[PDB]
RNA sequence: CGGAACGGCGUCGGCCGGUCCCGACA
RNA sequence: CUUCGAUGUCGGCUCUUCCUACCGUCCGCGCGCACCGGCGCGGAAGCGUCGGAUUGUUCACCCGUUCAAGGGAUCGUGAGCU
RNA sequence: UCUAAGCGCGCACCCCGCCUCGCGCCCCGCCCGGCCGCGCGCCCCAGCCCCGUGCCCCGUCGCCGAGCGGCCCCCGCCCGGG
C-alpha cells in the first residue's frame, strides 16, 4: 500500500512496476497529491497534446485517454509492463489505484517510497505540478468531493491518534527474551 | 512433504536468464530477500531451494549456484526445469541444512 | 485635460521604448526588450 | 592523471655525438600515456620524433599529501573554434590529484579531452596570491558550510529497499 | 561558503517573529502576514536585526535575499505608517463620477468616454478607497500591504481603458500620482 | 542550515565505499563537494571523500595524524557519539554485519516469536 | 530536444585590458 | 528506386478530415494611429471565405453580394457519377 | 526595472458544463443466502525539534471471534396492438 503524497509519477511506477511483475500486488492511495516534475503549464500542456492523439476514424477504436488521477497513474504503470501478454495482465490487474485513501484501504499499515518521492529527488526550485491539478484543468469534475471526505478522514484519524498513543502506551508500559536476544544477542538486529 | 517445518528464508523467482533476443531456461533468476549486493549473494550461495508447484503440490526442489547481478538476484537451476506458469511466484530458500 | 494631469498620462502612456522587432513596450532605461529575447533595437514615438 | 618525470634525447650521430638529456614533467595515467606525451611535446618543441629517439628514464614521482595545498595550473585546450589558454586554480592535496581534478572540470565544462589539453605548467601558487574566487574562499580557515547535498543519503533507501513506514527527515 | 544576505533593522514599533518561513509583523496600524515558502531562505532573528542570508548562490539565488529583505522593511513600513497611493482621474469633455459604494471596500466608475457600461472595482481586503479632500478628481487608496494596494490600484487603472484609438491624443482614466508611504 | 556545518573537526559519518560506517574529524575543507578526512582512533587513513560520502554526525570535535589523535585522546566528541542514538544503533548495525546465513536463521525465527508476541500481549492488554 | 547566417542581461568558465585607500565640482 | 501476367489517367459534382506560411471576425501591441479608415506585428484554426457570364478547362477574367486566405489527404474522391 | 522569487488581469483558442451514447456499478423490490482478508496518526523537508529507523515469517504455524472492508449473490418468453 504505497501511499502517492509528493513521489514522482514516473519513479513510482517504475519500483511498482518490478512488484506487480514480481508478483506482489499493490494498492496505491491519495494519487491526486503525486508529483508530474516541470511547471505546470508545460506538463499541463504535454497532457492536453496527449489527449489530442485519437484514432482519425472512429475515436472509440482510439487511444483512450483518462482523465481522473487515479487513471494516470496506472496508465503510466500499464507502459512498464507487457500489458498484453498473459503474465502482463495478471499484474496490471493486481494492481488496485485509489484517487485518495478510500475506506476500502484506510485501515491498511501504509509505506512510502523514499526514494522516488520529489523531496528527495527534484532540487529546490525545479518546479513541479501535482496530477491532481493537472487532472482538474484535463478534465477531472471529482477534485473537491475527493478533498472534502479526505480532510473529514483526516480529522476522524486525528481523534483517532489521541485514542491510538493510549492503547499502545498501555503495551509498551507492560514490557513484564527475545528483546535481549534478537536484537541484543551478538545480534544487535 | 520433506518440507513442513524447515524454517525458510524468502524468495521470488523473476525469470529465465535471458538475452533480449534468446531465453535460457537451464537457468532461473531468483530474487532472495535480505541480499541486496553481488558480495551479499555469498551467504545463498550454494544453498538448497524449493519452489511448490501450486498446481502439482510437489516441492519442486533446486540448487542455486551464480549471482545475476551486482544486486545480488542469484541464478538458480531447478531439479527440473520451472514450467514458466511459476515465473513470478514463491521459492523458499532453507535455512535448514536438511 | 490641464498640464498636471497631461503629464500623469504621457509618464504612463508616450514614455518608454517599443523595440523594432519585439514591438511590445519597454522601460526608458532599457538594455534588452523583455518580451523580444533580448534585443538591443528600440525607438519610442511622439504624439 | 599521475605524476611521471620522462628524460629523452635525440640518437648519438656522428655529427654531434652525444645530444643533451631533456627532462620534462608529463602527467598522465600510465607510462605508456606518459611517454607518447612527452614524444608529442618533443616532436612539436625540439624537433624530435621517437622514431629517430630515446627515451631514457620515466621516473614515476609520486608525494603524501598530509597538507591541502592550493595549485595553479595553466593550460592550453582547442575548441570548435581554435585554440585558447587557461589559468584554472585547483586544491588538492597532491600535483597528480589537482590535475585528475583540472581534467574532469575541463572535460566536465569546457568539454576538452585529454588529448587536446597541454598543461604548459602548474605550480603551488601560496594562499596570499590566490587568483580564483572558488578557490579563494577556502583560503582563509573559517570555512563553515552546511553540507551541499543532505539529500544524497537516498543512496540509503535503495538499500532500506525503498519501503520505508515514514519519509526520512534530512 | 559563498552566500548572500542583507540584515534588516527592526524599527522599535514592529514586533515581527518568523517562524518556517512565514512572518508577521505585529505593529500599531495592524498584522501583515507573507509566505516565504517560495524561496530558500535561513532568515533569522535575534538581536533587532532580520537577515536573509541564502546559501551557495549558484545564480538566480543571489537575488531573493535583497528582495525577501524588501517585502520585510515594506511590511515594516506599513504597520508603522501604511502605504497611500493616491490616483488621479485625467478626463476632457466627458467628465468621471465615481463613489465609494461600500464601507470604503468599492468604488464605482461612471461616464468615463460615455461609456453606459459603469466598471466597478472591488477593492483586495484591507485597502480602503476614499475620495480625495486635498485635490479633488483623486482617489487615495490606504493599507498597510503595498502588495495589496498596488494591484488594486493596478486594477482601478486596468478597468479604465480606451477601447482602441491612440492613447496619445484620447487620454485618460485614471494613473497613480504618487505612493506614500506615511499618514496611511 | 540552522544547525551543524562543514567545518574542521566535525565527527563525520563515511557513507560510502569501503569506510562503511567508520567516523572521523574533517580537517580541511578542498572545495564545497570535498572534505579531507582524517580518523585517528576509527581506521579511517587521511583521505579526500566527496561530501556525499559523508554524513555529518553533530558533536564538533574542540581541534598530521598523531596531532589529530593526542586532541582526541582529550576530546570526549568521540564516545558521546557512541552513547547517541546514531551510535548506539551503529554498534548495534556492526553487530548485523557480522551475521552469516545460519546466524540469519536463528534472527528469523526469534523474531517471529516477537511478532507473536506482541500480538498476544496486545489483545490481552486492550 | 533535424539545421543555418545570425542574435540573447539565461547560467557558468576563461581572455585582453584598464580605473580603483589618491576612494572606484564634488 | 516501386509498379508494364495492368495501382483506372483530366477536370467537375457529392462529401469527409487536415495544415498554418491567418483574408474577415477574437485578444493584445506598434504607426508617418485626431476621427473614419488604412498599414505592420505576435497569440490564434473557432467560424466565414459566397451567387453568376465565357472556357472541358485546374487556372484566367469580368459582373454582382455580408466584398470573399492559401494549400494537403495515391495531382483525396470512376465496382460514387459525369 | 514585467521576472529572477512571487503577484494581478487576460483570447471566436483550449478544458469541463448543457447535450448524445454509455461498459459497468449503486439503491430498492423478490430472495435475503453463501465465501474471503486482517493492517491506519498527520504534516514538513532552509528546523530537518532529534532525524539518518522499523518491518524484514503469508505459512515459516499464522488462522477464534469482535470489528471493518470486500467477494460472489438474485429477476422468462411466445402471442395481439402500437
Amino acid at each position: 500500500v504505497i501511499d502517492c503524497k509528493g513521489h514522482i509519477l514516473g519513479r513510482l511506477s517504475a519500483i511498482v512496476a518490478k512488484e506487480l511483475l514480481h508478483g506482489h500486488e499493490v494498492a496505491l492511495v491519495r494519487c491526486e497529491k503525486a508529483i508530474i516534475s516541470g511547471a505546470f503549464r508545460d506538463v499541463k500542456a504535454h497532457y492536453l497534446k496527449k489527449m489530442h492523439k485519437r484514432t482519425n476514424f472512429n475515436h472509440l477504436r482510439g487511444p483512450f485517454h483518462f482523465r481522473a488521477p487515479a487513471e494516470i497513474v496506472r496508465r503510466t504503470i500499464r507502459g512498464m509492463i507487457p500489458y498484453k501478454t498473459v503474465r502482463g495482465s495478471d499484474a496490471m490487474s493486481r494492481l488496485r489505484v485509489y484517487d485518495g485513501i478510500p475506506p476500502c484501504c484506510a485501515r491498511y499499515k501504509r509505506v512510502v517510497c523514499p526514494s522516488a518521492m520529489a523531496y528527495l529527488c527534484l532540487r529546490p526550485e525545479r518546479r513541479r505540478c501535482e496530477v491532481g491539478r493537472v487532472a482538474h484543468e484535463i478534465g477531472w469534475q471529482h477534485a473537491a468531493d475527493v478533498e472534502r471526505y479526505e480532510k473529514r478522514r483526516l480529522e476522524e484519524c486525528d481523534k483517532w491518534y489521541q485514542d491510538k498513543i493510549q492503547i499502545d502506551k498501555k503495551i509498551a508500559e507492560a514490557a513484564e527474551l527475545q528483546r535481549i536476544n534478537a536484537e541484543l544477542a551478538k545480534y544487535g538486529y | 512433504e520433506e518440507i513442513k517445518g524447515k524454517t525458510f528464508l524468502p524468495a521470488i523467482f523473476v525469470g529465465y536468464q535471458r538475452s533480449r533476443a534468446k531465453q535460457r531456461e537451464n537457468v532461473a533468476l531468483v530474487k532472495v530477500s535480505g541480499i541486496y549486493t553481488r558480495a551479499e549473494t555469498d551467504k545463498v550461495l550454494g544453498r538448497l531451494i524449493a519452489i511448490i508447484h501450486s498446481k502439482s503440490g510437489k516441492p519442486i526442489f533446486g540448487k542455486i549456484c551464480r549471482p545475476h547481478g551486482n544486486s545480488g538476484m542469484v541464478r538458480a537451476r531447478f531439479y527440473t526445469n520451472l514450467p514458466g506458469q511459476l515465473m513470478g511466484h514463491k521459492v523458499r530458500v532453507f535455512y535448514d541444512n536438511i | 485635460m490641464e498640464p498636471t494631469l497631461i503629464n500623469l498620462a504621457r509618464e504612463y502612456n508616450q514614455n518608454m521604448m517599443i523595440c523594432r522587432h519585439c514591438y511590445a513596450r519597454n522601460p526608458l532605461r532599457a538594455t534588452n526588450c523583455r518580451r523580444c529575447r533580448g534585443t538591443n533595437l528600440r525607438k519610442k514615438k511622439l504624439s | 592523471m599521475q605524476k611521471y618525470i620522462v628524460y629523452g634525447r635525440r640518437l648519438p650521430s656522428e655529427k654531434f655525438p652525444e645530444p643533451e638529456v631533456f627532462r620534462m614533467t608529463i602527467y598522465a595515467p600510465n607510462e605508456i600515456v606518459a611517454k607518447s606525451r612527452f614524444w608529442y611535446h618533443l616532436k612539436s618543441l625540439k624537433k624530435i620524433k621517437r622514431t629517430h629517439g630515446e627515451i631514457l628514464d620515466c621516473q614515476h614521482i609520486e608525494e603524501n599529501g598530509d597538507f591541502v595545498k592550493n595549485f595553479g595550473v595553466l593550460l592550453r585546450y582547442r575548441s570548435r573554434v581554435g585554440q585558447h589558454n587557461m589559468y584554472r586554480e585547483v586544491r588538492e592535496t597532491t600535483s597528480a590529484r589537482a590535475m585528475d581534478k583540472v581534467y574532469s572540470e575541463m572535460a566536465g565544462q569546457c568539454r576538452a579531452r585529454y588529448h587536446d589539453i597541454q598543461i604548459i605548467n602548474v605550480k603551488e601558487v601560496a594562499d596570499e596570491d590566490v587568483r580564483r574566487e572558488k578557490v579563494a574562499m577556502f583560503t582563509q580557515k573559517g570555512v563553515r558550510f552546511p553540507h551541499p547535498c543532505p539529500y544524497v543519503h537516498v543512496k540509503r533507501a535503495a538499500r532500506t529497499a525503498r519501503f520505508q513506514d515514514r519519509a526520512p527527515h534530512v | 561558503p559563498l552566500c548572500s544576505s542583507m540584515t534588516i533593522k527592526v524599527p522599535t514599533d514592529v514586533e515581527c517573529t518568523i517562524n518556517k518561513r512565514v512572518v508577521t509583523v505585529k505593529g500599531k496600524k495592524g498584522t501583515l502576514v507573507r509566505d516565504f515558502s517560495h524561496a530558500p531562505l535561513d532568515i533569522t532573528h535575534a538581536n533587532d536585526t532580520i537577515s536573509v542570508a541564502v546559501w551557495f548562490p549558484r545564480g538566480k539565488r543571489n537575488a531573493l535575499p535583497r528582495t525577501i529583505c524588501s517585502h520585510i522593511e515594506n511590511m515594516f513600513k506599513g504597520v508603522t505608517y501604511g502605504f497611500e497611493y493616491k490616483m488621479r482621474l485625467a478626463y476632457a469633455h466627458f467628465p468621471i463620477a465615481a463613489t465609494v459604494v461600500d464601507n470604503n471596500k468599492a468604488i464605482e466608475i461612471r461616464n468615463f468616454m460615455h461609456q453606459i457600461k459603469t466598471r466597478r472595482i472591488e477593492c483586495l481586503p484591507g485597502v480602503t478607497i476614499a475620495m480625495s479632500t486635498n485635490v479633488k478628481d483623486e482617489l487615495i487608496l490606504r493599507g498597510i500591504s503595498i502588495e495589496d494596494v498596488s494591484h488594486t490600484a493596478a486594477r482601478i487603472h486596468e478597468s479604465l481603458k480606451v477601447p482602441n484609438k491612440d492613447l496619445r491624443k484620447f487620454l485618460d482614466g485614471c494613473y497613480v500620482s504618487s505612493r506614500g508611504l506615511q499618514e496611511q | 542550515s540552522y544547525h551543524r556545518f562543514v567545518e574542521a573537526g566535525r565527527l563525520v559519518y563515511l557513507g560510502d565505499g569501503p569506510d562503511k560506517g567508520k567516523l572521523a574529524v574533517i580537517v580541511d575543507i578542498l572545495s564545497t563537494a570535498a572534505v579531507l578526512i582524517d580518523g585517528p582512533t576509527t581506521g579511517v587513513k587521511r583521505q579526500v571523500v566527496s561530501l556525499r560520502w559523508a554524513m555529518l554526525t553533530d558533536q564538533v570535535i574542540n581541534i598530521t595524524t598523531e596531532q589529530l589523535k593526542k586532541e582526541i585522546e582529550a576530546s570526549p566528541a568521540i564516545d558521546t557519539f557512541m552513547n547517541s542514538v546514531w551510535g548506539k544503533k551503529i554498534q548495534q548495525q556492526r553487530l548485523r554485519a557480522k551475521a552469516t546465513f545460519e546466524d540469519m536463521g536463528k534472527i528469523a525465527k526469534l523474531r517471529r516469536e516477537r511478532k507473536m508476541a506482541m500480538k498476544r500481549i496486545a489483545m490481552s492488554i486492550k
